[PDB]
């Protein structure tokens, strides 16, 4: 059973939920569990052990493909380089490329930084990112060698799924507009 | 999970995602962290009532899980604030939908509990999004 | 074997883990938790007994044990 | 490994052979010796599981007893006016009224 | 493609290669204390000796063949349960696999095995250096001391056990196991008279960082009475305990791995400590408490500034390198150069479960094959030239051009050239610390890196070159297969390990 | 303990609640008390047996190679050794040769095997 | 003690610190009597100062008995004296002294190097001649030399079997109703 | 410009001729001792002004209470003094520097809820 460590503080603490009044030295294990040691130490509380295993699996990924983003906006910058000559080349830059550029800078890209410096809602919104790339993959399964293991009877379920989902799409009419 | 479809998709299936309010997040853990004896007791009398009328020929297999469902109208009033009601079938109509796949699949399916506390976590959240103020 | 045979864990993990909890926390919780549960058993028995009669008591309503 | 019989003999055996090894005497010296060993440490190593088990038996029960002596022991404890208090009077009530059944 | 053989292959593996090295020691043990009624060596070409030795080292080196192929079992069990936990993103599915022990062998103290990256990498630095020491200290074993050729082995069962363990108590138990076969080796094997009192320095240092640590655990269980290193996610420490926990978790353990002003232990002994054992010593006895702080200091939640711990780790750094010039003596020049690689290590242990792990990690590698290289090119020069100190020793290029040339190269590989995980690591934790404080990191950087490297370079060059005219009857030939190849090895690893996987770092 | 089909009867209930907390398919009831819905206790039985049987073979493999070759290359000096094995016979010559290289080469196979997942029955296109 | 409706739940056993002090005497009785047994094994007119430790250079067996004795009296992690000095800090986080925690380290670490320096003095130029003659040969006690290996045998694995002496401990300090 | 003459603080070995020490600490190796034999165990007997060297630092110690501060350099003496402090107060301004950016602060950050770097999660039936 978890325990508690003696409290020397002479506060008063106020629990408007119980309507209740304690001392901060003269709690127990239970009251200092419930009043003290409370506080949150992870970007998602509210999730589960696996769920927030998951989480922290899905905030690494999109580190990486944020610092994969920018990797290859550089390679792109490489080719662009060696392809077009210098005339020109700051005129072809002066588009969607160098404006890529600068957005995936070190506050959006953590590069070599030791820790990318982010509040639990930007977590979320990476973890969500992450989470919107892996749907639109495994909605055609491509995931299947790579980011995935299947057994085989999955593998042939997923094949039918994936190809009753592009003949519907195929199927479709063109978006209007 | 926490991934809203896109209304008007040109494919078929398109999800964007939302962060929930922190007021929201908030509730959610306290919630879980206080009720968190009613799940692991409903895991634990789930598979106490599989093991004892398990089988076909049993007296109590037509009985199944109903000893359970005190353990989930108190985790339900636990994860509530004993509000909207005392009962899991008093679900409001906003998390009714979340609710019976919860059931599906802790009870049909048989599928992990960490399933499925992902579907009763999304109950509470839809209730708490309902209301709001009521909750806090 | 033998000498841990007493408990799962393990002989030091025994010794110096657990300081100051009972004995009968560390062997046989099951019975250690029924018997901290004791008038709640019966305050379960009585609330169940309760909500299949007309009456519904709310006071009781969290008592719902399972170990 | 499961037997504590056959433990106590392989201890036996192990200390038989460090005695002769720190007395620096061949290994062979005293042969009746081993056996007596053997024994002597099945039988009192089997003898000190039996006793632990029971003593561990013995001290769950005396918890029982203890847990008893820990509640009224609390409530004694108490600083002067506590025992009023909402915090403690009904439970105090309870230990001097209701079981106050001699 | 992963498959449900590969899991129990890799956990089978784990746990088998301990008992393989528990069998082969115990086996190696009975036949030594009942071969003989004294368990001393018998001056003879028949002596058990002879045995001893062939199975302590063909002991090791099979294990580490073993655990060669363990860790890459491990790297693709990690990674393959790393996609199934992230691939999937049905609310329905989940990954719930759960496996069946095997009937074959016991789990040692009944504790479920868990491994790391980190770990593993600990434990093959074990091996290595582990077999680099068993190889030096043949020499020096001899007719009362051959007891201690079963050292490595005992250390290798006991970082076995503590890699390979997920119970805070078992953790702290193996951690501190290691004091008693380091310091018999120390006063018993070492020739130097100075030993008997570098044994007692080192003794009570360390002892002093252990019962830090003691009381940190103390804490830890006692407030949470868990044991299984997990169930702490479910319990907070306030403030005051918390900034307790981590001082006196920094502080013990950097007991250890030297840190400023604690590394005058580590200076006397290895100045007065076996060339053979100095090697294992600095190598990875200072890691554990690497492993052991990051493990703890992971696993607890912290809320304090972390600029004192920064500030001490670097002071360590610009102490050491500006000591490296002032030194004569070979061997103390290297122990300043660990002491100096061992508070960046730990320096980049100071942000948490940060990316500055890895960095570390890969650092901690590569500064154990570099003191092992460093050390074995002291022990050579000590052995063959009949001193160790830069005065009596000089021109060693021209009557041992190998070991001039080892010299050389050693001096290189020690200077940070690129193609070597000694750059990787440097780049890891510059890049990181331009970013947390830019003018720390130049000064640092400059400090280490120039001074430092300036003091550390004087000496050795100054030794290699030269002209050797005094005592020529005595000059020695050459160095051996067995040094030759050692050095080569040690190369041939600071250049290769650059190739290993990027996943894990 | 009050958590019993004891005092339990189906009239109390609404039939959407009994429908609700109904037993599922025999089949699913009997996969989720032997914990078998993924994998079964004997596949992890066989993937058990086949991993120390890998595991024994490859440690045997390595020790057979690594102390022939001890023996084979540890009986001197270079003369000595070269005169040596210029004396030994053919098949003595091959077998010094063969011994340590196929023992190391069937470990660092079979090591091999497992993480290489060739036996996958999608195979196709 | 909690409480929860008037129901108290206690999670501390108060017959605890009595069991720990309790082994920590037995462990230290236990230690004091190898050494003693050592010692007597030997001549005594011999052991007079503190550099006389060098007259324990004796063979294998006594040397290594003396040195082991030396540091599980000093409490060196895997001997004895490190079981019971690990309790009573334990113990006294549990209680939360803090202060005590601190003054007893202090105590600790000093009470340790004045245990080790003798290892200093333990070196011996030569090897010692301790043993009693007796028929012209030096005599050596079968008896003893068994007792004093039952107490390395103890002394290096209690760890691993004190969890039933804590237990035996605990049961006997449970009779005390404190 | 250093003299040995007018160093006067700043310590060095005198340029005039000395004899040989009589007495200095010598080379001592531990009772009963294996000689070491690399090489043909051949020793040469050693320089008394290179042992003396070799053993003077290690026996150095100072004379007199406080003689630390004055000796060599009083300023560069307090400068190392004040070193750690230096090195504090620039990170705690670094930090100042990366509080009011948003970038990497000096913090045990807790990512990861206790879940080490690639540690094997698993259970068992
Ligand atoms: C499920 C369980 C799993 C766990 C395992 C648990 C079991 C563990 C143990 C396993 C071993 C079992 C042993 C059982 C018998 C134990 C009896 C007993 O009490 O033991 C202690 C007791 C000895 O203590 P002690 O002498 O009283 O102590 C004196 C103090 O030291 C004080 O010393 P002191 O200086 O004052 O005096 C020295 C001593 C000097 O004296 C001595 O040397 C002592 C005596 C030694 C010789 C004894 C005679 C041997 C020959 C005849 C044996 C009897 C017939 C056996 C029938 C077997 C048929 C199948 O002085 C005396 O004479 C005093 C003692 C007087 C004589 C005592 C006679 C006792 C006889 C006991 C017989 C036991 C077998 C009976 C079985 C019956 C079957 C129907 O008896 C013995 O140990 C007797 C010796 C037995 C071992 C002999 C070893 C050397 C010879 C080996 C030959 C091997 C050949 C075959 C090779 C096969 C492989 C190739
Ligand atoms: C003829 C005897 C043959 C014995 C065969 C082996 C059978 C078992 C031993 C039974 C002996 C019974 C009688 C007592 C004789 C010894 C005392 C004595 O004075 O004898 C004088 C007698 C004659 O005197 P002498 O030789 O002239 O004087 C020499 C002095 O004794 C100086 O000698 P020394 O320097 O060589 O002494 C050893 C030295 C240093 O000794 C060591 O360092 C021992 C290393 C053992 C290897 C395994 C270590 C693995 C560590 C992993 C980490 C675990 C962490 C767990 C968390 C808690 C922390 C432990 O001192 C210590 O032991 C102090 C450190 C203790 C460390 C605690 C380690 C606990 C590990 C528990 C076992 C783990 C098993 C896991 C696998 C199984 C899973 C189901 O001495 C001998 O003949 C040699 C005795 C040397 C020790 C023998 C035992 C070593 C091998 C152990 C293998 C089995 C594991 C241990 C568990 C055993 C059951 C509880
Ligand atoms: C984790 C930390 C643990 C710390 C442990 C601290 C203690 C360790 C060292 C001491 C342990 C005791 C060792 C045995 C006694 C010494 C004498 C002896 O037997 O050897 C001489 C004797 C040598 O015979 P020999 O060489 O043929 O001839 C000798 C002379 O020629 C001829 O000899 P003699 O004619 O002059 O005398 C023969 C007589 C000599 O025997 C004696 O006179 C024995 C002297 C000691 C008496 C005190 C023993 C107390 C035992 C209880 C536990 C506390 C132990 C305290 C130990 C330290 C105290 C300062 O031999 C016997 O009969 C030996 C029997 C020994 C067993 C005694 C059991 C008494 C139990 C009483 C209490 C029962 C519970 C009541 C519950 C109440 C509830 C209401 O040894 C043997 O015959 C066997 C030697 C090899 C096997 C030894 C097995 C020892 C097992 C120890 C188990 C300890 C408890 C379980 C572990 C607890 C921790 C987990
Ligand atoms: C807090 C506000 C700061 C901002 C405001 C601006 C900066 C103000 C700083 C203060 C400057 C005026 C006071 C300095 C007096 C000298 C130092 C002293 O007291 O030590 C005893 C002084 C030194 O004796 P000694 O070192 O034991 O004997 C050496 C012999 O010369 C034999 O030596 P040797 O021939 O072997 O050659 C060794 C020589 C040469 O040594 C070397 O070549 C090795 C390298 C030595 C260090 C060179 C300085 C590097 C840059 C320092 C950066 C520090 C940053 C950390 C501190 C930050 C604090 C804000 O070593 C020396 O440097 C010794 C000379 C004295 C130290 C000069 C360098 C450090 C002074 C402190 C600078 C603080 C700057 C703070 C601002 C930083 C920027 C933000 O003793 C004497 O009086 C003998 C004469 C020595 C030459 C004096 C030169 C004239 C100085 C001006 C005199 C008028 C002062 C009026 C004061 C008014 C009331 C406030
Ligand atoms: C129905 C019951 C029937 C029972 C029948 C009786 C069975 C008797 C069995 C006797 C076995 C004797 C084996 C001796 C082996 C000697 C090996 C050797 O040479 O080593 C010498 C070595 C070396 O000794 P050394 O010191 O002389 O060394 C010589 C070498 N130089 C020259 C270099 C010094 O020492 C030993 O190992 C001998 C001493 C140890 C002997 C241990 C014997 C254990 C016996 C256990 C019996 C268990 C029976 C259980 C029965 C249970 C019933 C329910
Ligand atoms: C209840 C069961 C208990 C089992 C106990 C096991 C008993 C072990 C006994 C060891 C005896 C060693 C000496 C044997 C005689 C050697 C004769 C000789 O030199 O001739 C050359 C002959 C043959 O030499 P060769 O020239 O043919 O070379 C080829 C070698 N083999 C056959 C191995 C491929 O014998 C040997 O070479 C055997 C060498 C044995 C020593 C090996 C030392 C390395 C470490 C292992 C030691 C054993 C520990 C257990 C295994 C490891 C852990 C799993
Ligand atoms: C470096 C010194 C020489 C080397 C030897 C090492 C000895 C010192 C080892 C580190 C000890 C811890 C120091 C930092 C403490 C930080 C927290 C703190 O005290 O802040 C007030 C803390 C933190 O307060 P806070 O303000 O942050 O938050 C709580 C505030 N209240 C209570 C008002 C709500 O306040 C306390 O609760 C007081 C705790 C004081 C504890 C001091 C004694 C510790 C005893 C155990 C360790 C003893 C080791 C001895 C080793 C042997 C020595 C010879
Ligand atoms: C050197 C060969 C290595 C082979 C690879 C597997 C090694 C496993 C560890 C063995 C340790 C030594 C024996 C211990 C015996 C013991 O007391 O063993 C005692 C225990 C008994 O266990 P339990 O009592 O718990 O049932 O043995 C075991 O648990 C299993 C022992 C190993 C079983 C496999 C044997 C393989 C034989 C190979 C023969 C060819 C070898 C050729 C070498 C050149
Ligand atoms: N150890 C030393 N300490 C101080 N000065 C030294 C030392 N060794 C040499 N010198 C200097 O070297 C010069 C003498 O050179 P040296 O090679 O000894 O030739 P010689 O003594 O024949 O003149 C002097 O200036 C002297 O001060």
């Amino acid at each position: 059973a978890f325990g508690g460590f003696r409290q020397t503080d002479n506060s008063l603490i106020i629990d408007d939920r119980r309507k209740i009044i304690l001392n901060t030295r003269s709690l127990n294990d239970f009251q200092q569990k419930i009043y003290l040691r409370n506080f949150f130490t992870n970007y998602r509380p509210d999730l589960s052990s696996y769920d927030y295993f998951a989480f922290k699996e899905k905030l690494r990924i999109g580190e990486l493909f944020l610092n994969e983003y920018r990797k290859r906006i550089n390679n792109e910058v490489r080719r662009a380089a060696i392809l077009t000559p210098t005339s020109s080349l700051r005129e072809k830059m002066n588009h969607k490329i160098a404006d890529q550029i600068l957005d995936l800078s070190s506050p959006h890209v953590r590069g070599a930084h030791f820790q990318a410096v982010r509040s639990w809602t930007d977590a979320s919104k990476i973890v969500n990112y992450v989470e919107e790339k892996q749907t639109k993959i495994n909605k055609y399964g491509l995931q299947f060698p790579l980011l995935g293991n299947m057994t085989e009877e999955q593998c042939a379920s997923k094949e039918d799924e994936v190809y009753q989902r592009l003949l519907k799409e195929m199927q479709k009419p063109p978006k209007k507009a | 999970m926490f991934l809203n479809p896109v209304k008007d998709s040109e494919f078929d299936d398109e999800v964007k995602g939302f962060v929930p309010s922190e007021g929201e997040v908030r509730f959610v853990a306290n919630k879980n962290k206080e009720c968190g004896y009613y799940l692991q007791g409903i895991e634990q009398c789930r598979r106490k009532m599989v093991q004892l009328a398990g089988d076909s020929s049993s007296q109590f297999h037509s009985l199944g899980f109903l000893p359970c469902k005190r353990l989930v109208d108190a985790h339900y009033r636990c994860m509530t604030d004993d509000k909207f009601g005392s009962t899991i079938e008093e679900v409001p109509e906003i998390g009714l939908d979340s609710a019976q796949k919860f059931f599906d699949c802790t009870f049909q399916q048989l599928k992990p509990m960490q399933s499925c506390r992902r579907f009763f976590d999304q109950v509470v959240r839809d209730v708490y999004r309902a209301n709001g103020s009521q909750l806090i | 074997g033998v000498w841990s045979n007493i408990h799962p864990t393990d002989k030091v993990t025994l010794s110096f883990a657990n300081i100051g909890r009972p004995f009968r926390l560390i062997y046989r919780p099951e019975i250690f938790l029924r018997d901290q549960q004791a008038k709640f058993i019966q305050l379960e028995k009585e609330h169940i007994e309760k909500s299949k009669k007309g009456e519904f008591v709310e006071t009781t309503s969290p008592l719902v044990l399972w170990n | 490994m499961s037997s504590m019989l056959i433990w106590g003999a392989c201890f036996g055996l192990f200390t038989r052979a460090a005695a002769c090894k720190a007395s620096m005497i061949p290994l062979t010296t005293s042969p009746w010796k081993y056996p007596k060993y053997m024994i002597v440490s099945a039988v009192t190593f089997y003898y000190f599981d039996w006793y632990r088990r029971m003593a561990l038996e013995q001290l769950c029960y005396n918890e029982e007893k203890l847990e008893r002596y820990q509640i009224r022991a609390k409530l004694q404890s108490l600083k002067i006016g506590e025992e009023l208090s909402d915090a403690y009077r009904e439970s105090f009530f309870e230990h001097a009224v209701q079981k106050n059944n001699i | 493609m992963f498959n449900l053989n590969t899991i129990y292959l890799s956990r089978i593996f784990i746990e088998f290669n301990f008992y393989f090295l528990f069998f082969l020691f115990l086996i190696s043990s009975i036949i030594f204390y009942f071969s003989k009624i004294i368990s001393i060596q018998n001056l003879n070409q028949n002596s058990v000796f002879n045995f001893l030795k062939l199975a302590n080292i063909f002991g090791i080196l099979i294990s580490f063949f073993i655990h060669i192929i363990s860790f890459w079992f491990y790297c693709i069990y990690s990674y393959n349960l790393s996609l199934n936990i992230f691939s999937d993103i049905n609310l329905y599915n989940s990954n719930s696999i759960e496996l069946l022990n095997n009937s074959l062998l016991p789990n040692y103290f009944k504790s479920n095995i868990t491994i790391d990256f980190f770990g593993l990498i600990l434990l093959t630095l074990a091996y290595i250096v582990g077999f680099v020491s068993i190889l030096a200290l043949d020499t020096r074993l001899y007719w009362k001391n051959i007891k201690y050729i079963f050292s490595f082995t005992i250390f290798l069962l006991i970082v076995y056990v503590y890699v390979t363990v997920s119970n805070i108590l078992l953790f702290f138990m193996c951690y501190e196991l290691l004091l008693i076969p380091s310091f018999l080796i120390v006063y018993f094997v070492s020739p130097s008279r100075r030993a008997i009192q570098a044994s007692l320095y080192f003794v009570i240092w360390t002892q002093l960082g252990s019962l830090l640590v003691l009381i940190a655990i103390s804490y830890i269980i006692s407030i949470t009475n868990t044991y299984e290193f997990n169930d702490l996610k479910y319990f907070n420490f306030t403030n005051s305990e918390s900034t307790i926990i981590i001082f006196l978790i920094f502080l013990g353990f950097g007991f250890k791995a030297p840190i400023w002003p604690f590394h005058y232990w580590l200076t006397k002994t290895h100045v007065e400590a076996p060339s053979g054992f100095s090697i294992y010593l600095s190598g990875f006895l200072v890691k554990t408490a690497l492993y052991g702080f990051y493990k703890f200091n992971t696993s607890i939640f912290i809320d304090i500034d972390s600029s004192i711990f920064i500030a001490i780790c670097i002071m360590g750094v610009v102490d050491s390198s500006l000591k490296m010039w002032g030194q004569t003596d070979l061997k103390k020049l290297v122990a300043y150069g660990t002491i100096q690689e061992m508070n960046i290590i730990y320096l980049a242990f100071c942000w948490g479960d940060s990316c500055a792990i890895l960095g570390g990690i890969l650092f901690s590698a590569t500064h154990a094959f570099l003191s092992a290289l460093m050390f074995f090119l002291v022990d050579c020069i000590y052995r063959r030239y009949h001193t160790r100190s830069l005065v009596e020793v000089n021109g060693i290029l021209h009557i041992t051009p190998n070991l001039g040339l080892s010299i050389l190269f050693m001096l290189v590989f020690f200077s940070g050239i690129p193609g070597t995980i000694k750059f990787i690591s440097e780049f890891y934790i510059f890049s990181g610390l331009l970013e947390a404080s830019p003018f720390i990191c130049f000064i640092l950087m400059l400090v280490a890196n120039v001074l430092g490297l300036i003091g550390f370079s004087k000496s050795w060059f100054n030794a290699t070159f030269g002209m050797p005219k005094k005592n020529t009857k005595y000059l020695p030939m050459d160095l051996s297969f067995k040094e030759s190849y050692i050095i080569l090895y040690c190369f041939f690893f600071l250049f290769i390990f650059s190739y290993f996987s990027s996943i894990f770092f | 303990m009050n958590i019993s089909y004891t005092g339990l009867k189906l009239e109390d209930y609404s039939d959407e609640v009994i429908r609700k907390y109904k037993f599922p398919n025999s089949n699913e009831l009997e996969r989720f008390l032997n914990r078998e819905q993924t994998l079964t206790v004997q596949q992890h039985k066989s993937a058990i047996k086949l991993a120390q049987q890998d595991f024994f073979a490859v440690a045997g493999l390595l020790s057979v190679g690594s102390l022939s070759y001890i023996f084979y290359n540890s009986v001197g000096g270079k003369v000595i050794r070269d005169r040596i094995r210029a004396s030994r016979t053919k098949a003595q010559k091959v077998i010094v040769l063969a011994l340590a290289f196929v023992a190391n080469a069937a470990a660092l196979i079979i090591a091999r095997n497992a993480i290489t997942a060739h036996n996958f029955g999608w195979q196709a296109a | 003690m909690s409480i929860f409706s008037n129901i108290w739940i206690n999670n501390d056993l108060n017959s605890y610190g009595l069991s720990i002090l309790l082994l920590n005497i037995i462990n230290y009785l236990i230690v004091f009597m190898l050494i003693l047994s050592v010692i007597l094994l030997t001549n005594l007119s011999k052991f007079k100062s503190l550099n006389q430790f060098k007259e324990f250079n004796s063979y294998n067996f006594i040397l290594y008995s003396l040195i082991f004795s030396l540091l599980s009296m000093a409490g060196i992690p895997p001997l004895l004296g490190f079981t019971g000095k690990f309790l009573a800090i334990l113990y006294s986080s549990f209680k939360s002294q803090y202060l005590l925690i601190l003054f007893m380290t202090i105590l600790n670490i000093f009470g340790m190097y004045f245990y080790i320096q003798n290892l200093r003095f333990v070196v011996k130029k030569n090897k010692s001649s301790i043993l009693n003659y007796k028929n012209y040969y030096v005599n050596i006690n079968y008896s003893i030399t068994l007792n004093i290996i039952l107490l390395n045998f103890f002394n290096f694995f209690g760890i691993l079997f004190l969890s039933d002496l804590i237990i035996i401990l605990n049961y006997i300090s449970s009779y005390i109703y404190i | 410009n250093y003299h040995y003459d007018f160093c006067g603080r700043a310590y060095m070995g005198n340029p005039a001729v000395q004899s040989p020490p009589k007495e200095f600490f010598n080379y001592h190796y531990v009772p009963d001792n294996y000689p070491d034999a690399l090489s043909g165990f051949r020793i040469a007997y050693r320089d008394p002004f290179e042992v003396q060297h070799v053993f003077a630092y290690e026996n150095w110690e100072y004379q007199y209470d406080g003689q630390w501060w004055s000796m060599g350099s009083l300023a560069c003496n307090v400068l190392f003094f004040c070193t750690p402090l230096f090195l504090y107060l620039i990170l705690q301004v670094e930090e100042l520097n990366s509080e009011k950016r948003g970038g990497t602060s000096n913090k045990f950050y807790h990512n990861n809820a206790g879940f080490f770097h690639f540690q094997i999660y698993d259970n068992k039936q």
